[PDB]
């Protein structure tokens, strides 16, 4: 399964992301993990003020508000869900067709956690202490590395 | 790395610059032409150089090549390259467009610095495409002038000359790259550069770079490969004539963008 770390500054993150939802096919279902730092709600109010059709979930929501928003992005009339890993866990995502990591996790086993077509992960300097880890799985997965990224585990 | 304080002055250098070169301007048809921008917020255009802030690097580098007087381009392009506006410039070569993105992109390298990324085979941080060698080393001498004192360093490569050492001096590092679009694609393709950390695009005399044929290697260079989106990216556009391909190509590859036009 295709899988492309792009270098993407903090402040760049929401520009970058418009730009792979602008390039989404009539939206298929996309699943946008974010840290808990920023949280779910940052991402999906932005995504909505941008005009997109989009939904969320959270740990410490009722059952029927998160099945509300896992039935509007599995029908695709909110054909992108933002979510935290913790909210995200049991999720059923084989549906997904692209998964982006806004933000990467500490650790590679939760990236490995996460019909999927294509995983977008954004990467800078905070991501630094999972280069190699991440260099490693990319090699398993015949999957392209960038130089860049060779250069940074060094 | 301070990117912002000049390295220090090498006389056989500045005897190289700072003597025999041209603006490649028309001052007297293009200062009296009047430059008309249109769009959402658009900055306000300036009459001197020290109306904006580009530092103390492109300061001295202006008193070295005795620049004065921006040209009506300039006053209007400067402010919106600075504020990092896109730009869509229907404006002629001559009328100023070089120094008009050179001076704003290169004086934002300096105060911003590389990048985490490069802080940390070759990384251009600025891409300038255009249709002709003669138009390329034309940006480049430019560029060499203004970056003088800096760290960033200029390269310039074209099609019609030999790959091998054009690939040498690239290796010798690359911050701001000219290119001719077909002979870029040949660098990407042998793994020579990467647009991964380039935040500038211009793309000079893109009417006549499309009449050339090379939107297909424009679009490979822009749209797909690793090249950061517009949004992320700051993109420049300037063409002589406006025609539906450009407007096309304006559409595609700018971002809430202001319109100047020459006359």
């Amino acid at each position: 399964i295709t899988q492309k770390v792009v270098w993407v500054e903090e402040s760049d993150k929401r520009s970058f992301l418009l730009d792979l939802l602008n390039a989404t096919g009539k939206d298929s279902l996309t699943l946008v993990f974010v840290d808990p730092k920023k949280g779910a709600d940052s991402l999906e109010d932005f995504l909505y003020h941008e005009g997109y059709a989009c939904t969320s979930i959270h740990g410490d929501r009722s059952q029927r508000d998160r099945e509300e928003a896992l039935h509007q992005f599995r029908s695709g009339k909110s054909p992108i869900l933002v979510a935290t890993a913790v909210a995200a866990r049991g999720l059923d995502i084989s549906n997904v067709k692209h998964v982006i990591n806004f933000d990467l996790p500490s650790d590679i086993e939760e990236y490995v956690h996460r019909n999927l077509g294509l995983a977008t992960s954004f990467f800078n300097e905070r991501n630094i202490n999972i280069t190699k880890d991440l260099l490693d799985l990319l090699v398993e997965a015949k999957q392209e590395v960038p130089s860049w990224l060779e250069n940074m585990a060094y | 790395d301070d990117w912002s304080k000049p390295l220090p002055p090498s006389e056989r250098l500045e005897q190289e610059l700072f003597s025999g070169g041209n603006t490649g301007i028309n001052f007297e048809k293009y200062d009296d032409i009047p430059v008309e921008a249109t769009g959402n917020n658009c900055p306000p255009h300036i009459e001197s150089f020290s109306d904006v802030e580009m530092g103390e690097i492109i300061m001295g580098n202006i008193e070295l090549t005795r620049y004065t007087r921006p040209t009506p381009v300039q006053k209007h392009a400067i402010p919106i390259i600075k504020e990092k506006r896109d730009l869509m410039a229907c404006a002629q070569t001559g009328s100023g467009k070089t120094a008009a993105f050179l001076l704003p992109i290169l004086s934002q390298i300096y105060s911003d610095g590389p990048g985490e990324a490069l802080r940390a085979k070759q990384y251009p941080i600025s891409l300038v495409l255009a249709p002709t060698r003669e138009l390329a080393v034309q940006i480049y001498e430019e560029a060499r002038k203004f970056s003088y004192r800096s760290r960033v360093r200029p390269c310039v490569v074209y099609g019609g000359a030999d790959i091998g050492q054009q690939i040498r001096d690239l290796e010798r590092g690359c911050h701001l790259l000219v290119a001719t679009p077909g002979r870029l694609v040949d660098m990407m393709e042998r793994g020579k550069i990467g647009l991964d950390f380039c935040k500038y695009l211009v793309l000079d005399e893109a009417d006549r770079m499309l009449d050339m044929g090379f939107e297909p290697q424009i679009r490979r260079i822009v749209e797909q490969d690793t090249m950061p989106p517009k949004g992320v990216r700051h993109t420049m556009m300037f063409s002589a004539t406006f025609p539906k391909e450009i407007q096309m190509l304006a559409r595609d590859f700018l971002d809430e963008y202001i319109f100047l036009a020459v006359g």
